[PDB]
Parts: structure tokens; sequence; C-alpha cells
RNA sequence: GCUGCGGGAUGAACCGAACGCCGGGUUAAGGCGCCCGAUGCCGACGCUCAUCAGACCCCAGAAAAGGUGUUGGUUGAUAUAGACAGCAGGACGGUGGCCAUGGAAGUCGGAAUCCGCUAAGGAGUGUGUAACAACUCACCUGCCGAAUCAACUAGCCCUGA
RNA sequence: UAGCGACGUCGCUUUUUGAUCCUUCGAUGUCGGCUCUUCCUAUCAUUGUGAAGCAGAAUUCGCCAAGCGUUGGAUUGUUC
RNA sequence: GAAGCUACCAUCUGUGGGAUUAUGACUGAACGCCUCUAAGUCAGAAUCCCGCCCAGGCGGAACGAUACGGCAGCGCCGCGGAGCCUCGGUUGGCCUCGGAUAGCCGGUCCGGGGUCCGGUGCGGAGUGCCCUUCGUCCUGGGAAACGGGGCGCGGCCGGAA
């Protein structure tokens, strides 16, 4: 009943629009690994845009004003909130369906991740265009947990490597068993109706 | 890298469009976005089709550039593309997709009933092969 | 003029009304590119009024016929003469295109003019369209195709189906 | 105008072996090995021929700005071959009109210590990039030989040394003082 | 004003359209990434990269001028009797010529401006000397080897801001 | 053409004045000074720079640049 | 004149890292040469962010104690029974990284190299397993030696974001 969408390789707005449209329908969406979301344009251009956004702030009381977030997950959350009607009760109720998270936590490392090809940088941008990584962009402005994020990502990748090796061994054994039991299993129906 | 090329005499497959699902022969390239295609033995007339509309294959035929139909059909029959087209793993997958789409309710029921007999024996043999490998790696 | 969709070739003949001072007018003919016969006749009247002392009231159109391409299956090269009008001043131009049909070449010319020079169809006068051989092709973008045994791959092909499997576990290979 | 094909061929000598896992180019020769990632060029590289092994660089449907990199790739491969065969040696001479510049090497030429530059008491320490070794040549006065394999590293270290000695708050035309790269060549001759 | 309604986010005059209460279909102007109904078309051609992009009459921003950043066009001039770039060689004599003068010996000036051997050298395109010397250029030639040079013109972008 | 640059010509500003009277006449308390906060840059100095008719020093013209300072008094109600 | 408040009217302290602007540079084509740029690299500052410091959210964690007195009261495990408020779903998918001018699978040999299949992806999410089952009983063929469910026991914590 949930949609676990990977974050790496997807464009910021191209993915956020799809998530904002899918949340208003009722599907609970969880965007994992938000530090890999790419943004079109020059990295210095995106940095200048983010700094111009940071400059905007209430004069009389900055604490009671625009709350600028530094984590890339919170950046993506604010981007989706900018498209959702958050000032109405429908948008307020839909905002809990979206779960933006940095890294791949225990509740989501075992779940298979989905990829939306309509937001992938490979098909969205030309191979000669410049892009900026949201993780580096956030780390350059008031983000401190990039090192531990990368360390935990390395750990979970080294674990998933062994898991995939085990799965590949199981697949090899399955293919060997299929090739071994040739008799007693005709299954001409499977071939005539093509699996 | 780049083992396929468009050229005078390349047979391609139409993925989408009015002639979707048929093979054509690229006679010549026009304006780096569309090419003239003949497809004499595949029941299609000579016309211009975009490059993004067609999908390249492995077979190549010997045509002179801007050749006539009587000269392209002869080379098509000499290369004998139609009969060897069924003897490939690609047309077989396409026909498999067509059959899975043409499945009826009785066919789906028979497939579902055959899966019960097919997968269980495979699982009980995998359970033996895994323990055999464990016993082999035990010492 | 709109030049919507694809253009069409029309041979339009016309002559002034028989007046007591002189009969049997020279019956001038023109070759107009237009989407339909109505705008074809309108453009013919505009051109013949700009050329000679002829108007729609004092004149008449004798015949207006669609002209089909003599070889729609052959790849040909067309040299287009333009008398276009820019923001500052009007200028003449010679372009070259490669297409199967004369109407197709004229459509390509209209689209390329509107794209590269921001020139609307209101201020574009097609002067002359003639098929030229490969030896008299001065444009390099067209001359680069006059080579037999031409070979080139199609690298980095777009997915084109981004939204049919909108949610998937796949990453397009693009090769 | 979307040129169809742009190809460039590079010859390879018998001493050096070149390999490619993709856009990555690895050249193994008599003096060390080089490896460079060309993942930001988007151009085809293919080696062909036995006992000759010529490397062709192919670009399909490139604009005027994209057709320029096909020559830069071949120039980089040529520089890699030159550095792995003969190496790159930059002789930098120091102009010391009044105050003699005292240059010394610290650890196997990986660190350069410059003393008494225009009389300043400040000690300028410039570290060399990995793989570049510097020394004080003999039979010549106030010069430094910087030898290495990668040209983009040797010349980078040379530029660092040159910019370390820069006049400030004074005239640039006057006060001609500092280490300038006089000569650029190879370590091995007859090639 | 005497006037609601659909678009221009917002609105007195803009664009459609005028008004009893309802159900079905269609449409004008406008729009189809999400706010927000509809392109989730296997849409077409081409232009554009900004460290201040750009995004729809009124309407809410900008000029003269410039760009070896790209993309088209026009008028022209050169090149197998081997150019344009690059490397290398020559770049002389009458003559340190005529008006000047503290010095002008091609190089601060006015007018002029030719001649002979050459393969080519201009009473000399610039740097430099108070002047002479020196570097360099027009010009010719040696190697390479096939296209190249110059001026305008207008679309996006950039400086001007 | 380091620095200026006439004869001409193209722009920004509302820190001067002026033109109109659109809101305010059942009242928006109309000069200056004192105290205090913030912002702007068309930068006086300070940080890092380029160019001079920049030998050094002292200077002049610009570039990214508003983070930090830009005072004490005589007479004047004075802004100046 | 004690104590306390107070004075630049006495006293103590006020600190560094990153990406970079302007600018100077490396390699280097476009454009045989040149060029800081066209793709890629380097140094770079009272500016930008953070570090130090100030307050901690309708932010969450770790730990202690968890109701005597005489009938009580409250927790944990295993539980059978009734009734009330809420609003939402009609099988679950237990996972390599990474590119898109490249990669997947299988493997003899010396984490990488070579070779062999697959490649508009079929060891494929247009995918695959459990599956579309109304239940009970008698009796035959194939498969099945794990048995098949666990209010059951012991060994490992297998895995800390
Ligand atoms: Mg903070
Ligand atoms: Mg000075
Ligand atoms: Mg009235
Ligand atoms: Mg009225
Ligand atoms: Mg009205
Ligand atoms: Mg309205
Ligand atoms: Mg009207
Ligand atoms: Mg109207
Ligand atoms: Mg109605
Ligand atoms: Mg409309
Ligand atoms: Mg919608
Ligand atoms: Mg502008
Ligand atoms: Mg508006
Ligand atoms: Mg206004
Ligand atoms: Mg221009
Ligand atoms: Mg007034
Ligand atoms: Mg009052
Ligand atoms: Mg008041
Ligand atoms: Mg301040
Ligand atoms: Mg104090
Ligand atoms: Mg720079």
């Amino acid at each position: 009943q949930v949609l676990v969408l990977d974050g790496r390789g997807h464009l910021l707005g191209r993915l956020a629009a799809i998530v904002a449209k899918q949340v208003l329908l009722g599907r609970k969406v969880v965007v994992v690994r938000c530090e890999g979301i790419n943004i079109s344009g020059n990295f210095y251009r995106n940095k200048l845009k983010y700094l111009a956004f940071l400059r905007k702030r209430m004069n009389t009381n900055p604490s009671r004003g625009p709350y600028h977030f530094r984590a890339p997950s919170r950046i993506f959350w604010r981007t989706v909130r900018g498209m959702l009607p958050h000032k109405t009760k429908r948008g307020q109720a839909a905002l809990e369906r979206l779960k933006v998270l940095d890294g791949i936590p225990p509740p989501y490392d075992k779940k298979k991740r989905m990829v939306v090809p309509a937001a992938l940088k490979v098909v969205r941008l030309k191979p000669t265009r410049k892009f900026a990584y949201l993780g580096r962009l956030a780390h350059e402005v008031g983000w401190k947990y990039q090192a531990v994020t990368a360390t935990l990502e390395e750990k979970r990748k080294e674990k998933a490597k062994m898991h995939y090796r085990k799965k590949k061994q199981i697949l090899r054994l399955r293919k060997q068993a299929e090739k071994n039991v040739e008799k007693k299993i005709c299954k001409f129906t499977e071939v005539l109706k093509t699996n | 890298v780049f083992r396929r090329y468009v050229e005078v005499g390349r047979v391609a497959y139409i993925s989408f469009g009015p002639h979707a699902g048929k093979l054509v022969a690229i006679v010549d390239v026009i304006d780096q976005n569309r090419a003239l295609v003949d497809g004499p033995c595949t029941r299609v007339r000579r016309q211009a089709m975009p490059f993004k509309c067609m999908q390249l294959t492995d077979f190549i035929l010997k045509f002179p550039h801007s050749a006539r139909q009587k000269y392209v059909r002869k080379a098509w029959e000499k290369a004998d593309i139609n009969t060897k087209w069924a003897a490939t793993r690609w047309a077989k997958k396409i026909d498999a997709r067509e059959r899975k789409a043409k499945m009826t309710d009785f066919d789906r029921f028979k497939v579902m009933k055959a899966k019960k007999m097919r997968n269980r024996i495979i699982k009980t043999e995998v359970k033996k092969l895994q323990r055999a490998a464990i016993l082999k790696a035990s010492p | 003029m709109k030049a919507s969709g694809t253009l069409r070739e029309y041979k339009v003949v016309g002559r002034c009304l028989p007046t007591p001072k002189c009969h049997t007018p020279p019956l001038y003919r023109m070759r107009i590119f237009a989407p339909n016969h109505v705008v074809a006749k309108s453009r013919f009247w505009y051109f013949v009024s700009q050329l000679k002392k002829m108007k729609k009231s004092s004149g008449e159109i004798v015949y207006c016929g669609q002209v089909f391409e003599k070889s729609p299956l052959r790849v040909k090269n067309f040299g287009i003469w333009l008398r276009y009008d820019s923001r500052s001043g009007t200028h003449n131009m010679y372009r070259e295109y490669r297409d199967l049909t004369t109407a197709g070449a004229v459509t390509q010319c209209y689209r390329d003019m509107g794209a590269r020079h921001r020139a609307r169809a209101h201020s574009i006068q097609i002067m002359k369209v003639e098929e030229i051989a490969a030896g008299k092709c001065r444009r390099p973008a067209v001359k680069q195709f006059h080579d037999s045994k031409i070979k080139f791959p199609l690298p980095h092909r777009v997915l084109r189906r981004q939204h049919k499997p909108r949610f998937t576990t796949k990453r397009p290979n693009t090769f | 105008m979307k040129t169809i094909l742009s190809n460039q061929t590079v010859d390879i000598p018998e001493n050096v072996e070149i390999t490619l896992k993709g856009r990555t180019v690895i050249v193994k020769g008599p003096r060390g090995t080089l490896r460079r990632d060309f993942n930001h060029i988007n151009v085809e590289l293919s080696l062909l021929g036995k006992k000759k092994k010529r490397l062709r660089v192919d670009k399909w449907w490139g604009n005027r700005k994209e057709l320029a990199t096909v020559r830069t790739i071949c120039s980089h491969v040529q520089n890699m071959i030159k550095g792995v065969t003969l190496g790159f040696r930059y002789k930098m001479r120091s102009v010391y009109a009044h105050f003699p510049i005292n240059v010394v090497i610290q650890e196997n030429g990986s660190l350069v210590e410059i003393r008494n530059f225009l009389g300043e008491k400040y000690i300028r320490r410039v570290r060399m990039r990995t793989g570049v070794a510097c020394s004080v040549s003999q039979a010549q006065k106030d010069e430094l030989i910087l030898e290495g394999n990668d040209i983009e590293l040797v010349s980078n270290s040379a530029a660092l040394i040159q910019q370390a000695t820069t006049v400030k708050n004074k005239d640039i035309r006057k006060f001609l003082d500092g280490i300038y790269v006089s000569e650029k060549g190879t370590v091995q001759q007859a090639d």
C-alpha cells in the first residue's frame, strides 16, 4: 500500500510533481535516499539560487518567519509542500502521506525501491548539460551529517552485496534444478501459453 | 560499442505507428530524422519513417542506394529474412507477448494449475541441492 | 497566411475581365503554396496585385488546381528563394532542403525560417522553388548526405515512454 | 550543423600498452603507468590493429562546440604516451636581481622551501603533487628541475612554484624577481 | 457608471460574452507538470546555456553601442601556375634623395613617390635611438598540404543594467 | 582613449526643485535637534586584486565587495 | 565606614574550516599556430555558509521509581465472554552498487584481466512466487522422504540509521 521511491538520479521538480500528484490520490509515498536527487543547471547557479532564498527573511523577527531547512530530505519536502495545497485541510492531511528520509533506514532497506522514469536525469537532460547534487548542495550550506550518511550508506551497500550474492547463488541452484529435472515435468502448457 | 548502424540495406522493426510490428528496409537517409523504407515482402509501401519510430536489427542486405522494388525484393528473397526471422530469440519473445495477451480464462486457469505442479517440484529439488552444497562446504 | 499543417501546391491562372478597350487578357499563371484553395486564391490575388494592375473585382480566376509531385518516392533537393521581411528591413535569401515532395520542402522552409529568424508567415514571400542536382548543392548540411555507403548509429535514444510504466524498478539502458 | 561523423586517429609505439574499460584510458609503459577517466567527454574510443594498435576517437552528431573535444582527447592521449615514455621535465630558473633566492628540497623533492625572496623573512612552503619530483640541477645557477609523468601535474606544480613567488603592493614591471619556467622538455632524449 | 459570468494569479475600462430556476451535449477567449479540470500525444522542425536566462495586448520594466558564444544570409576577394595558418631564409642599389635644422640616415612634419639587377623588397606598416645603429612589416621564396580570408546583415544569449 | 575628453547623442534616480490634483477638510499633529533599529551602494578607509605619464613613498582610474567604522567643537532654529 | 550594587574611574577574555567571487594560472581544441575554457584542473579573500557561543519544536531518545493497610490498587504471561466510539482497506513482492558512447549472466586461469551465452533487457516488475479454494467421503496414476500447521523447548542474536 506504499510506494518506496528511490531518490538518486531523479530531478527535483520532475520527481516532486509526480509525488505531489500521487499523494493527493491516497497512495502513501516514501522517498528514500534524498541526498542523490540531481538538480539541473550549474552547481554554482543552484548555490546562488539557494543563497538568494536564504537571504529572504522577516526583518522584525527572523524566528517568526521563513524557516529555511538545510537537510536535502527537508528541501524535497518543502518543494513538494510548495505544490500541495498545504493551507487547506486536504493538503494538511495529505502531507503526512509523504515520508522524505535521508539514507535508507532499517524500515526500508529490505523493501525493493521503485524508479520513476519520467523524472530520471538520463532521459530528462542532455548528456552535455550540467547538474548539481542535492547532497553536496545541502552539505555546503549548514548540513553536517553528510559523513555519517555516506558511512551508513557504505555499510548498507556492503550488506546488500552479500545479500545479492546469496540471492544469485539461490538463482543458480534454481536454474540447475530446472535443468536437472527434465523428465516428469513436461509443462507444454507453460510454453504454449508463454509463461 | 555501436554494433548497429543505419545504412543502405538495413532491416529495421517498427515499434509504434500505423505499421507497428512489421519489418522494413532502409533504402536511404533523407534529413537525419527520417529515412525512406521499402519493406516489399512485409506488406508495406515505400514511404518515409522517422528514426525514432523504427528499431534496428542485426541483419543487413545488399541494396544499391535508391533502388527499385524489383531490385530490393530480389535481394530480400536472396537473403531469406522472413523464414530466419522466426528462428531468433526476439521474434519468439514478441510472439510470446502476443500469446500472453491472447490468453483466455481457461488458458489462465490451466497455467495457474500447471504452476502448482511445476514450481513445487523445483522448490523441493532446490531444497535438496542447497543441503548438498552445505554438506560439501561443511568440511 | 497561416501555413498550418502541411502545405499544398496550386497552379492558379487568372485574367482581368474583358473590357471594351481590349479583350483576351494575357491570362497570367502562378504557382502558390497554400494549405487550401481559398488561401491559395487569396495569395494569388495578392501577388498578382503587387505585380500588375489587377484586383479581385476587376479580374477573375479561371482555374485553380492541386499539383501533385511528379516523384513522391524519390529523395530530391530543392533550392528555395525567399524575400522575407525582418524587424529592421526585408532581405532576400537562398536556402536548400532535402525532401521527397515540393510541398514538404516548402513546409520545412517555413518552419526553419520561423524558427531561426522569428519570421512569421505574413512576411515570407516564396520566390522560386526548383529541384537542383547534388553537384549544385552549396549548403554543407545538405551536402553531407550526398555520400553513398553512409553509416551512422543512433546513440542515446530517448525513452519516449516515460509515463506508460510510470512506476517501475527499471532504469532504461538507452542503447 | 550536426556533423555526421568526426574521427581522429592516434598512433601508438611498441613500448607502451594501452587499454580501455570504457571511456577510461590506461597506458602502461617503461616508466610507470597513467590512467584517466573521460566520462565527461561522451565520445567513442576504439583501438584497432595488431602490432600497430591505433586508437580512433569517433563523434557522431556533434555541434561546433562538441566537435572540439575529439582533438583534445587525442592530445591528452598523446601527452600521456609522451609522459609514460620519456616523461616531462620543466626547468624553472629564478631571477634574483638583488636578493638571492635560497631554494631547498625537504622530502625527496615533494616539498620546496624558499628562503630570502626579496628579503622577506616569511618561509614559503609549497608541496608538490604526487608523482612529481623536484631537484636543484647542477652546472647551472639558481634553477630547479621538476620531473614527472603526468603533464597536468608537473605543470601544475611548476605554476604553484611560480605563483608562490609573486610581488605584492609593488610594481610588476619593475622588481623582476621570482622563479619562472624557462625550459619545458622530456627526461629522455633522442625521441 | 446603469453589469453580473468564463479567462488576464490579483483588477473599472482588456479578451469572449451579456443574466429567470434546472438536466444533457458543445463552444468562444484562455489553458492542459503540481496547486487546478484537461497532452500520462512512444507529437513534428529548428534556436537557446544565463556566476542577473526566458516564459503571452492593456500589464507593471529599458536604450544608444559592442561579442573570435553559437546559428542562418548577402556582397566580394584568393587557392594544385600548391593559397590561408605554422616553421625557416631574403628583405637590397641610385639614396644619409628634394623644403627644414639642435638633431630626421625608410620612422616628429608639407608636397610627393620614381628608376635598374632580380625571385622580392614598398623613397617604406610599426617598436626603439637626441640622431646612426638594431627588431619587425608589406613583398618573394623553402617544408607541409586543400580549402580559406575579409566586410556587412538578423534570431537566441551576454556586456551595457 | 594612463587620466580627461568638446561639438553631438543614448539611459537610471526620486537623496533638489518643478508640472497635475488621484486618496485625505465630521483633522493622518505640519521645521529642526536629541535617542535608537534596519536597509541600500553610486566604496572614504579597511580584506584580496588589475591599469598608470606606478623607481620607492604618496597618489589617480576600476573590479567581487555593505562584514566592520565613518568623530570632538566655535556661530547659526536651522537642512545646508 | 562593613556587606551589597557600581565605573574604560579598577580587573579578565574575545578563537578556525569549507565551497568559491574579483583575479592570476595548468593542460588544451575550436581555428595546422596561439589562447585560463569549449570539455576538464589549481591558488584565492574583512564577502557566503558552518565551526565557537546564545534559546531549545504539537521533535525524538537512555535510565530510576511506579501507589498497603485493614478490605485495596496497579503491572507481566496465558485466557476464555459481552457491549460502545473511530475511520480506512478487499493477497502479500524478504533489498546489490552503478552507467546510459554501456552493461547483465556464466566462469578456467593469473579484487582486476581473458573467454563463452543473453542484450529494444525473458535469471526479464508489460516480471516472478503464494495464488482464482465451497466443503465432506470411497478409490486409482505422477510427485513427495523435507514431513505439515505450533498455546511447545534448547543453541545464535542474524540486524542499531
Ligand atoms: Mg545555525
Ligand atoms: Mg607605491
Ligand atoms: Mg452616479
Ligand atoms: Mg446601458
Ligand atoms: Mg459590462
Ligand atoms: Mg474573472
Ligand atoms: Mg476586439
Ligand atoms: Mg468584447
Ligand atoms: Mg449546462
Ligand atoms: Mg482556445
Ligand atoms: Mg489535474
Ligand atoms: Mg538582459
Ligand atoms: Mg498579469
Ligand atoms: Mg501600477
Ligand atoms: Mg549576432
Ligand atoms: Mg495634493
Ligand atoms: Mg487624530
Ligand atoms: Mg497617527
Ligand atoms: Mg552593516
Ligand atoms: Mg563593559
Ligand atoms: Mg576563471
